[PDB]
Formats: C-alpha cells, sequence, structure tokens
C-alpha cells in the first residue's frame, strides 16, 4: 500500500520496454504452453517490488 | 583386586636384582591385628637394615597377608644406570628407520639431527617437540617391554595380538637403539646435551607410536598403526590433516534407516525415518584427488580399507571409518613456530571488489542482534551494568592469563599471569586506572598465545590487559543470558548446565530437505571480522546509549565502545629468534570475554545474509540455523525432492557467494550427514572424535606427577567410550610409575589399589573401568576418614600474600566501593573470600598439593591413623548395605543403539534402559542461593563450600554470601525468607552428585528416571525424611548399574529399611566430610 | 513442466486382494501387518516442538 | 535502487518473525537483495517477448512472496503462466489472505 | 629491546 508510486513507475517502465522491444520483432509472436518452463522466484519479485 | 599383582610383577621385572627387595606394608581396622601389622612393618625395616632374608616372616603373619589391606610397596635398588638398554637390546633385532628430509615443506620440521638445525645450545629450544608431561619416554619403553614379556607365553587370540605388537615395538626399538634414549632431567624436559647427536622429532614420534601400538586389538588396527608410525617419522605437517579430511564427504553417503532427535539439550525421541543419500558426482572427483594425495604420500592399506566400503556404502561396515577418523589424531601435535603458526592466519586478501550490498546488511544484522540482546537490561537499568567495574573486578578469576608482569607483595617478586593479582599490584602504586583503556598500536602492540589442535591449523590467542575484560564482562553476561533461551546459539542454548551436544539437525531431514554445514575456524583474518563487525557493534551501542537515562550506564557503554575503537586497529608482538615483528591485525580472535558469542553473532549474520541469495534461484524455508565457534550448520527444506544438480548448483552458488565477500571456504552440502570439530553424524547415528593424546600433551600445564595420571585416566576412559581403545594394563603401569615417588636415590614407594581408587583429593582411577568404588568395609572407611583429615593443607605463599599491605588496601577498596562501616565484621570475610580466588594462581596450588602428597607419604611410609570419627560417605553406605537382598532379573531390549563405538556392556545397558534425559545441577546453579551469585557475579563457589556453609548457623551465611560480592539486603532477605531450607536438599543433591561422578563420565549417559530401572529398585516409601529415601534409591540404582557393568547380567533389589535407621541417618546427613578430586573427572564432551 | 500427448505412462495394477489373506493365513498376515506397521513408523512425523 | 538494509529494518520490526517462532523455526527474512530483482526484470520481459511460459516456485510460509505475487499476477497476464503453478499461487492467496 | 615493523 505504501509502495504505490514506485510500483506505478515499475509497471509503466515494464510495459514501455515490452512494447518498444515488441517493435523489434519480425516473426509472429504466438502463444503456446511449451514443454519446459522458466523458473521464477517470487522472492525475486519481492526484491523487485 | 588384581592391580597389586601387576604392580608386584612390574617391580620384579624392572629391577630383577639380588639387591632388589620388596617390602609390603599392611593395615587393619582392628587394634590387635593392627599391632601385628605394625610388628611385621618394624621387623621388615630391621631385616632390610641388616641384609637378612625377608621370606620367613611372611608365613608367621599369614593373617595379615590374607585378610588385612595393603597400602604400598617400597623398593630398595641402587642407581644401576643404563639398565633400560641392557634389557632393550633383544626387542630391536629388526631394521632401523631412515628419515626423508624432502617430505615436510619447511627445513626444521624434518626429523633430522639437532646439530643440523641448532649447533649452539644458546639458540636451541626443545619446545617444538616437548611432550609437556611429567612422564618419561623410558617409562613408556619399560612399560611396553613388561607387557610384552609377561604376555610372552599366552596361546590364544592374545598371542595373535602379541606377535603384531611385538613386530611394531621391534620397528620402533630398532630405530631407537640405533642412537639411544634421551635422558630426562628432574623436570621431565630433554636438554640439548642428549639431543645434540640425535633426531629432533624422535621423542613425540616414539611416544605417539607406543600409544598407537598399545591400542591394537585387530588386523586393521595393525595395518593402520604400521602405516602411520612409519610415515609419521618424516611427515609432521600434512598427515592428520590429510586422512581426517575425506570424512567430511563420506558422511554424505550413508543412508539413514532409523534416526535420533533432540528436544531440549539431552532429550531424545527416535524416529524410524529412512533417508537416501543424494550425493553429486564432482565431490567423488574431489575425494578421488584426496585419495590420490593419500597414495602419493606413501599409504597403501588404508585407501584399500576406504575403497572396499564404497561398494555397498553400508552403515554396518562404517565404524571402521570412524575408527580410522580417530587413528589420525593419536599421532601427536604439530608444534611448529609461533611465526609460521601465525602466518597460517596472517595471510590476508582484502579487496575493493567485494559487494557493498552485503557488508552493510551484515553490519546492520549484527547491530540488530546486539539490540535484541541488550534492549531489556539497558532499558530497565539493571544493577550489574551500573557497577560493571565492580562486577568485572569480582569476576577476574574466570578470565584469561594476562602477560607476565613483575609484582611485589611486601617482600617478594612475582611474575603472575592472573589479572586479579595485576589489579592488586596496580591499585597500590597509583597505576589502577580502569576508565582509561590503553591503546593497541605501534607504541604498545599485543602479545600472543597459541591455541593448538592436531590435524588442523593453529589458532591465535590474545593476551590483553585487565581493562578489556572489565569493559566486556557485564554486557557479555547479559548477552549470554539472553542466549541461554535462544535456540540458535549452539554454544549457549542450555538450561544453565548443558549444551545441545547431540545436535538439532535430525528433526527436518527428509527426501525434500538438504543441509549445508561449514567449518568457519579459519575466519579470523577475514575481511568480515574486521571493520563492519566492529562498526555494527558501535552502532548498537549508540542506540543503547540513547536507550538509557543513567550516566554510569552510558559511561560503561562508552568504555565498551572505546574498547572496540582500540580493537579496530591492533598490532601484534611476534618474536623470531632475536628480532621482533609487529603486524597490523585489526580483527578478531580468541583470548577475550567477547570473542565467542560475538563470532557466533557474526557467523549468524553472515549465513542469514548468504542464505537470502540462494533465494534468487530456489524456494526454501529456513527451518534451523546453529553456529558454534569453529563450525556452523543450516538446514533448509524444498517444494520437491532433492537432486544432484540442485546440490551442485547450490554449492557453486554458495562458494561464489562467499567469494563475493572475499571469503574462502570448503563448502559442504549434504542430505544425511555432517562433520564438525567435536562430533559428526552418519545415517541418523551420532559418532564422536576420539582425538585426545594421552602420552603427549598440547601445552605444559601445572599439575603434579600425581594428577596428570588422573587426567590421563579420564582421557583414556573418554577415548575408550569414543571408540579409541588402549590396553588398560599399560595405562595402569603408567599410573603407578607416575605416582611413584623417590624418597632417596634408591628408596622408592609405590601405592596400591586401595589408596588410588578411594573418593578423596587423591583418587586417580578405578579397579574396574566405568565404575567408581565405595567402601562397605571397615578398612576403606578407615582410610577415607584418615585422608580427609590430611586433604586440608596450607600454602605459606598465600598466607604471606594475604598479610601484606597491598592486599589489605584491595580488600578495603572493595569494601568502601561496595559497603562501609563494618570494617572488622565483613571485610575479614571478604579477605577469606579473596583467599578462595588466589588459589587459581598455580604455585600456591603446587605448594598445597605437594604438601598434601608429602603428608600422605609420611603415613604411607609408617602405619596408619584412626582420624577421630569424621563422618564420610562410606560411613553411610556401611549402614545402608545390611538391609538389602539381591535376586536375579531379566530386562528386555527396547532402546535403540546410537553410539556403536561403545564397549558392548555399556551399550547393552543403553540397549536395555534409556539414555539420560535431564541434566541436574552439578553446581546447583538453579538453586536460589546460586541465582544470586549468577546475578551479582560469575563465581563458582565449589559445592564443598556451599554444603559446608549451609551447615552453619543463620549468621555466618550472611557474612559468607556478602563476602562473595552480594549486597546485604538480599542476603538478610534470604535468611529471613527461609529459602536455604528449600535449598539444603538441592545443594546436597549436587554435593553427592559431585562426590560420585554422576555428572562426570559414563554415568552421564544413563537414565535414572527410567520406568525400567525403577521397577527393579523396590525400596518402599516412608516420607518426611527425603534425603534418606533419595540416597537409598540412588545407591540402589548404583548397585544395579555396577553389577550390570561388571557382569552384564541384571538384578533386582529390596530394602525394608527400618525407621530407626532412617532417623539415625537423618542426623548423620548434614555433617558429611567428603571430597572428590577435580583432576579425576572425565567430561565426555571436551 | 507440460508434457505432450506424444508421451506415455504405465498404470499400476491396483486390483484388491484376490486371496483374502486376512481369512486364515494368519502367519502371513502377521508379517504383512508388521511390515506395514514398521513402514508406517518411518513416515509419521516427529514431534518437532 | 533503494539500499536493502532499510527495507530489511522495517520488514523486520513489523513482521517480527523472531516473535513468530514456534521455537525452532529460524524465521528471519529471505531474498530481498539486488541482483535478483533485475533477474526477474529480465525474466518477465524476455518471457513475454518470446512468449515463453514461465512457472512459479515459492514457499507459502513466506506470505510476503505471495503479497508480491498478487501484484505480479495483476500486472503480468495470467495466460502467460502455466496453469498448475498459477492455480497453486491463486489458491494459496485465497486460502491464506482473502477468504 | 628490538623492533621490526610491518603493515
Amino acid at each position: 500500500s505504501n509502495r504505490l508510486g514506485q510500483l506505478v513507475d515499475l509497471t509503466r517502465l515494464l510495459a514501455y520496454n515490452y512494447e518498444t522491444l515488441m517493435a523489434c520483432i519480425t516473426m509472429n509472436m504466438q502463444h503456446v504452453q511449451t514443454l519446459t518452463t522458466e523458473k521464477l522466484q517470487l522472492t525475486s519479485v519481492t526484491s523487485l517490488c | 583386586g588384581k592391580y597389586n599383582l601387576i604392580l608386584s610383577e612390574y617391580l620384579s621385572f624392572i629391577y630383577n636384582s639380588q639387591s632388589a627387595v620388596q617390602i609390603p606394608i599392611y593395615y587393619s581396622s582392628n587394634s590387635e591385628l593392627e599391632n601385628r601389622c605394625i610388628e611385621f612393618h618394624s621387623k621388615c625395616l630391621e631385616n632390610s637394615k641388616n641384609g637378612l632374608s625377608l621370606k620367613k616372616l611372611f608365613v608367621e603373619y599369614s593373617d595379615v597377608i590374607e585378610n588385612a589391606t595393603l597400602l604400598s610397596i617400597l623398593s630398595y635398588s641402587y642407581d644401576k644406570y643404563n639398565a633400560v638398554e641392557r634389557k632393550l637390546v633383544k626387542y630391536a633385532k629388526g631394521k632401523p628407520l631412515e628419515a626423508d628430509l624432502t617430505v615436510n615443506e619447511l627445513d626444521y620440521e624434518n626429523n633430522k639431527i639437532t646439530s643440523e638445525l641448532f649447533p649452539t645450545a644458546e639458540e636451541y629450544t626443545d619446545l617444538l617437540m616437548d611432550p609437556a608431561i611429567l612422564t618419561s619416554l623410558s617409562s613408556n619403553l619399560n612399560a611396553v617391554m613388561f607387557w610384552l614379556e609377561k604376555h610372552e607365553n599366552d596361546v590364544a587370540e592374545k598371542l595373535k595380538i602379541y606377535k603384531r605388537r611385538l613386530d611394531l615395538f621391534t620397528i620402533v626399538a630398532s630405530t631407537v637403539n640405533k642412537y639411544g634414549v634421551p635422558r630426562h632431567n628432574a623436570k621431565y624436559r630433554y636438554e640439548y646435551e642428549v639431543m645434540k647427536d640425535k633426531p629432533y622429532y624422535l621423542v613425540t614420534w616414539a611416544n605417539s607410536s607406543i600409544e598407537m601400538l598399545m591400542s591394537v586389538f585387530s588386523h586393521e588396527d595393525y595395518l593402520i598403526a604400521r602405516e602411520l608410525i612409519v610415515l609419521s617419522y618424516s611427515n609432521r605437517s600434512t598427515l592428520a590433516k590429510l586422512v581426517s579430511s575425506p570424512m567430511s564427504i563420506l558422511v554424505a553417503l550413508v543412508d539413514i534407516n532409523g534416526t535420533f532427535i533432540t528436544n531440549e539439550e539431552l532429550e531424545l525421541e527416535f524416529s524410524n525415518k529412512y533417508v537416501r543419500a543424494i550425493v553429486p558426482d564432482q565431490t567423488f572427483d574431489e575425494l578421488k584427488q584426496m585419495l590420490d594425495n593419500m597414495r602419493k604420500a606413501g599409504l597403501t592399506d588404508i585407501p584399500k580399507m576406504i575403497q572396499d566400503w564404497l561398494v555397498d556404502c553400508s552403515i554396518e561396515k562404517f565404524p571402521l571409518m570412524a575408527k580410522i577418523y580417530s587413528w589420525s589424531f593419536h599421532v601427536g601435535f604439530r608444534k611448529q613456530k609461533m611465526l609460521d603458526a601465525a602466518l597460517d592466519q596472517l595471510k590476508t586478501e582484502y579487496t575493493e571488489d567485494v559487494d557493498d550490498e552485503m557488508y552493510r546488511e551484515y553490519t546492520m544484522l549484527i547491530r540488530d542482534e546486539v539490540v535484541k540482546m541488550l534492549e531489556e537490561p539497558v532499558k530497565h537499568d539493571d544493577h550489574l551494568l551500573q557497577d560493571s567495574e565492580l562486577a568485572g573486578l569480582l569476576s577476574m578469576s574466570s578470565a584469561s592469563n594476562g602477560e607476565s608482569r613483575q609484582l611485589k607483595f611486601g617482600r617478594k617478586t612475582i611474575f603472575s599471569t592472573k589479572k586479579n593479582m595485576h589489579v592488586m599490584d596496580d591499585m597500590a602504586n597509583g597505576r589502577y586506572t580502569p576508565g582509561i583503556i590503553p591503546p593497541v598500536n605501534v607504541d604498545k602492540p599485543i602479545p600472543l598465545g597459541r591455541r593448538d589442535v592436531p590435524g588442523r591449523r593453529t589458532r591465535i590467542i590474545f593476551i590483553l590487559p585487565y581493562e578489556y575484560f572489565i569493559a566486556q564482562h557485564a554486557v557479555v553476561e547479559k548477552m549470554l543470558i539472553y542466549a541461554k533461551h535462544t535456540r540458535e546459539y549452539a554454544e549457549f542454548y542450555s538450561q544453565s548446565n548443558q549444551l545441545l551436544s547431540y545436535g538439532d539437525v535430525t528433526r527436518f531431514l527428509s527426501n525434500n530437505s538438504m543441509v549445508l554445514y561449514t567449518d568457519v575456524s579459519q575466519w579470523d583474518s577475514s575481511q568480515h571480522n574486521t571493520q563492519p563487525f566492529r562498526k555494527g557493534i558501535i552502532m548498537g551501542l549508540d542506540m543503547l546509549a540513547n536507550m538509557t537515562n543513567d550516566a554510569r550506564v552510558i559511561q560503561t557503554l562508552n568504555l565498551y565502545k572505546q574498547t572496540q575503537i582500540n580493537l579496530m586497529d591492533s598490532y601484534v608482538q611476534i618474536p623470531d629468534g632475536n628480532v621482533i615483528k609487529k603486524i597490523q591485525y585489526g580483527a578478531v580472535a580468541s583470548g577475550e570475554k567477547q570473542t565467542k558469542a560475538a563470532n557466533s553473532i557474526a557467523n549468524l549474520a553472515l549465513i542469514k545474509t548468504v542464505l537470502s541469495r540462494i533465494s534468487n534461484k530456489y524456494s526454501f524455508a529456513t527451518k534451523i540455523i546453529r553456529v558454534d565457534g569453529d563450525d556452523n550448520y543450516a538446514v533448509l527444506q524444498f517444494n520437491t525432492e532433492v537432486t544432484k544438480q540442485m546440490v551442485q548448483d547450490v554449492s557453486n552458488d554458495v562458494r561464489e557467494t562467499y567469494a563475493r565477500m572475499n571469503t574462502k571456504v570448503k563448502a559442504l552440502v549434504s542430505t544425511v550427514g555432517i562433520e564438525i570439530a567435536k562430533r559428526y553424524i552418519a545415517g541418523g547415528k551420532i559418532f564422536f572424535r576420539a582425538g585426545i593424546n594421552l602420552l603427549n600433551n598440547e601445552k605444559k600445564g601445572q599439575s603434579t606427577q600425581w594428577d596428570q595420571a588422573a587426567v590421563l585416566y579420564s582421557n583414556y576412559i573418554v577415548n575408550r567410550l569414543r571408540g579409541f581403545e588402549t590396553d588398560r594394563e599399560f595405562i595402569l603401569t603408567k599410573i603407578m610409575q607416575m605416582t611413584s615417588v623417590a624418597i632417596t636415590g634408591s628408596l622408592r614407594l609405590f601405592p596400591s589399589e586401595r589408596v588410588l581408587t578411594t573418593n578423596s583429593t587423591f583418587k586417580v582411577f578405578d579397579s574396574e573401568d566405568f565404575i567408581i568404588e565405595y567402601g562397605t568395609t571397615d578398612d576403606e572407611v578407615y582410610i577415607q576418614r584418615a585422608f580427609m583429615s590430611l586433604s586440608s593443607q596450607k600454602s605459606g605463599i598465600a598466607d604471606e600474600i594475604a598479610a601484606s599491605s597491598t592486599f589489605k588496601n584491595y580488600v578495603s577498596r572493595l569494601s568502601e566501593q561496595l559497603l562501609f562501616s563494618k570494617n572488622n565484621i565483613v571485610s575479614r570475610g571478604i579477605a577469606l573470600t579473596e583467599k578462595a580466588k588466589l588459589n587459581s594462581y598455580a604455585p600456591i596450588s603446587l605448594e598445597k598439593r605437594r604438601a598434601q602428597i608429602s603428608a600422605l607419604l609420611t603415613m604411607l611410609q609408617k602405619p596408619v591413623t584412626f582420624k577421630s570419627s569424621k563422618i564420610t560417605i562410606n560411613d553411610i553406605l556401611r549402614d545402608i548395605k545390611p538391609f538389602f537382598t539381591v535376586n536375579e532379573a531379566h530386562l528386555p531390549i527396547q532402546y535403540q543403539k546410537f553410539m556403536p563405538t561403545l564397549p558392548d556392556n555399556v551399550q547393552y545397558i543403553i540397549q536395555c534402559i534409556g539414555s539420560r534425559t535431564y541434566q541436574i545441577e552439578d553446581d546447583g546453579s538453579k538453586s536460589a542461593i546460586s541465582r544470586l551469585i549468577s546475578k551479582y557475579s560469575v563465581y563458582k563457589p565449589s559445592i564443598e563450600e556451599l554444603y559446608k556453609v549451609i551447615s552453619l548457623h543463620e549468621n555466618e551465611i550472611q557474612l559468607y554470601l556478602i563476602s562473595l560480592g552480594i549486597p546485604k539486603i538480599d542476603a538478610d532477605t534470604y535468611v529471613g525468607s527461609k529459602i536455604y531450607s528449600q535449598d539444603k536438599y538441592r545443594i546436597l543433591e549436587s554435593y553427592v552428585y559431585n562426590l560420585l561422578s554422576i555428572n562426570y563420565g559414563c554415568y552421564q549417559l544413563f537414565d535414572f528416571n527410567s520406568p525400567d530401572l525403577e521397577k527393579l529398585i523396590r525400596i518402599p516409601f516412608k516420607g518426611k525424611i527425603p534425603a534418606v529415601t533419595f540416597i537409598l534409591h540412588l545407591y540402589a540404582k548404583l548397585e544395579v548399574i555396577n553389577h550390570a557393568i561388571k557382569n552384564g547380567s541384571w538384578i533386582s533389589l529390596f530394602c525394608n529399611y527400618p525407621k530407626s535407621e532412617m532417623i539415625k541417618l537423618w542426623k548423620k546427613m548434614w555433617n558429611i566430610t567428603s571430597l572428590r578430586s577435580p583432576y579425576t573427572n572425565a567430561n565426555f564432551f571436551q | 513442466r507440460n508434457l505432450p500427448s506424444t508421451a506415455r505412462y504405465i498404470r499400476p495394477n491396483l486390483l484388491q486382494d484376490r486371496l483374502n489373506l486376512h481369512d486364515n493365513f494368519e502367519s502371513l498376515w502377521d508379517t504383512i501387518t508388521t511390515s506395514n506397521y514398521i513402514l508406517a513408523r518411518s513416515v509419521v512425523p516427529d514431534l518437532k516442538e | 535502487l533503494v539500499s536493502t538494509e532499510a527495507q530489511i529494518q522495517k520488514m523486520s520490526q513489523d513482521l517480527q518473525l523472531e516473535a513468530l517462532t514456534i521455537q525452532s523455526e529460524t524465521q528471519f527474512l529471505t531474498g530481498i537483495n539486488s541482483q535478483a530483482a533485475n533477474d526477474c526484470f529480465k525474466t518477465l520481459i524476455a518471457a513475454m517477448l518470446s512468449q515463453r511460459t514461465m512457472s512459479l516456485d515459492f514457499v507459502t510460509t513466506n506470505y510476503m512472496s505471495l503479497i508480491s505475487g498478487m501484484w505480479l499476477l495483476t500486472v503480468v497476464p495470467n495466460d502467460m503462466f502455466i496453469r498448475e503453478s498459477l492455480v497453486a499461487c491463486q489458491l494459496a492467496i485465497i486460502n491464506t489472505i482473502i477468504y | 629491546v628490538q623492533y621490526e615493523i610491518l603493515q
């Protein structure tokens, strides 16, 4: 609740970088559930948040 | 009742001459028979003083020989020098041994001749191979030869042992006889003039090899001993370190099938849990490299024994490994130079490439931990912090040995290392100035002591002034008190007399969890024990200074702070021959009141900080952390089952995450096992390290010829329980030769089994191992009454020191700094109490103990004394015994094995009754009289003194307690409250426990709260005389236990004790005159 | 992990007792019951606190 | 970035997991550091660009991790995460916080 | 007395 503006900033930054890197793609970016799967530690997300 | 025969045979064998005559002396508690013993004595002395045959009288006084009790045996044999060689030539028909100078790294660490390293005696020093023990190499050789000679005609498995040990002693004696024997002086040192033309490292090697070959009972023992003795003659720096290193990996290979747990400090609750062993592959490559070094050193049989176990990796064949892990530490010490031993620590790699994200967090966590420790007392303004000066000044006796300084008490000069004595000196001459803490810099660098332990590096010891102790004392005591109930301080979680010594890993071991365990003993010169560590504490002190309102407390905190300021820059005096080096070492080591808990804090903060970095790649929940000095372990649990790759990657991440703080480590991760300095676990079964050298010591103590035999017997018992078993007869030979005393050049006395095994200040061992012996007889009672009269002795040095002026000034200053206007009613009490803490100074103790031994000897020579009725323990047991009745029983097996290395009888007992589950106070620390002493001081007072003090009127109790630093109001309140009556029983419990080694040795491992032991001990209840029923149940338990130990079988008991005898004993209770030696105790955990 | 439909797995045979060994095979049932008992001892949790 | 030790301070004194000890559970905090935040920052972007399904791996005792995961699932879509770990996270959130 | 110095 008291990380409000910082997470606003983070979300805008993330979405910005996503679209501006989306622009640098040439093959259709299609959605599939793949065989293996990247790990993501939520503690890293808490470090980020 | 067999020892004295071995004594007689030793005498007959060692002397062998016509001129060698043997003179027993006896005693009996019955007057007439005693006069016949006196007669025999008389007539024997005469006959000896007239060259007449003694063999005729021995028939006439047959009664004395059969029913009376022996004391000692005298021996008249002249100098007859060099007879050891004249006997030893036969056992040396093998080939001698050649050194190999290109094995040890250094030059002087080779076993070459002294003259090749010390041509002049002015630069010679025997301290790099000093045994530091009052027992000779010649003693050891004579003992071995006597064992070999008497066991020269046996035909059994014993002969298969004998051929093996005979070959070993042949290998040794060929090497010895090649040159000769070094000759001991009066002080048991070895001078230049014998070693000038002989190898420098022959003595330690010889003694260690004798100790090893005397501990051979099997084929593998012969292989191991022959493979270490022949290589330890040259290699003296990279051998015990080598074979003891792979064990740390091997523990990660043993599947758990059945487990032990800990709840509170000796509780167990076993578990049938099975756990596999998910070991990665690269640790096998590491292990392979280690075995390649092992073979490269010249080792053949013991890699094969380590190799054939991996085919199964079973836990039943595994004790061999444990046995092997103890065969590495019975080779001796690596007594190298102060310089090169410091440079094991004083190699530093401090870098401006470490994180900053890590050290700031580290510093803060240290700060936070300190604040958790000190929030409550700093805030509620506890008395012990305000008067920290006085607190430390009382508690100086529990400190380290300061640097030697020249004092004078009136008309003497003293070079004491005790800081209380330093304080006494500096008060008189205006030099006592505790508020001004000395610097530690170029103008005044710091001395050193050396903390050694074989198979590892040498640690260093600060030897400071007496202000540093005073500053650190009170704050560290509250920190420790806080840590008594905090789980994570493995050095200090207890219930006031214990440690969590059976570990707390095995709760959460499972297929999903792992555990990372790590040795942290080399982390003293590291970059994380310098600046950040000190500054975190400085920050905590700033907060705490703002967390109080009183000024004395803020000053005390500022003094502790200033101590940390001075410790941040610290130089170190180190000689090397003639010149002196001084090196910047602004970091942490031992030799301080603060070092232990603070290092535990810093390691806790370090591991908490590191363990939040594995979280970047894994999800786990930290279940438990423990930190104790020279090791630390953390367990952690996963969302799934463990694999090899997670272990490997975690290990690499841990290693690199320590590297980011510039910190070296042999990182060790596992699933079932750990290895640390004091213990290790495999397959849910606790083993232990048996590495205590008996015939070679670490440093040179202060005890007598007598007491070192007792220390050696305690270490022998301990090592036996651990697994390392030596042949007991050799040990008994050493004990008799070390208790032997020279009254002239040719007269020498040798005591007996009934003097050395009786509860007193002179007890050394027991006739049957793992069993103290008591006295049901007249005669043991008689001599116990006699020896208690003689145990109390004087020290003229102490008497004259307490009569000078400076001591008087010190007592006066203590008083007026504590309380005033009773200068002749309490102050004398305080002097009598200061006497109780002068005795730490060693020469006083030597004066007193040598006086005790001489007083003992002037009635070992002559007949015996009646001692005038002074009541002791055997008086009580004499009266308890005649209302017993034994009957054969049969207990089943329902308790689990978790110490395989024990002898089978002790294990059979553990496998039929339980292992101990509580720890009742040897000190009576929880006693309401002791919770004052632990509040206003740290001081011990011995349970003899408390048991005596409680027996007095309600007046002098106040004097005795106020004299121990306690104030007057609470003492008056204690006497008015009538809490001593609530504490007679606890004090007597602790007293009787100290008398009978109940918290010291094998009896520490047994459950007296058992339901199985209790149903055998059928003593009905009477009530309102609790002491009697208490002692009756205890003694009956001891009877059953001693029968079990000595015979294996079980028995019941029954005592319909009459009330008349209950009441007769109730009055004999609080007038006991008994005592047990400090030197006789055998703590299984050292 | 997501597993494709190209993958396979074998199902155990979990068919109940065709023999009724709890009907007058008491010597076998004692061993079986002891085996499951001692197995169950290895998985019941320890009283941690 | 923010200096970590400050956040460690306030998280420690409000959570007080020294106080919320059974007695053995050494419940001090777990990964808050830098050089993990940016790891995640790369992970999210690269996975959404590549359309690489990524999973979650956590321990529910660390409810702070879930408090950050609810933000995560809010801003980052749900069809990017494999359903099993997504369902696990959501279900822990519901059974622990919401209901 | 004798002294040698390192840093």
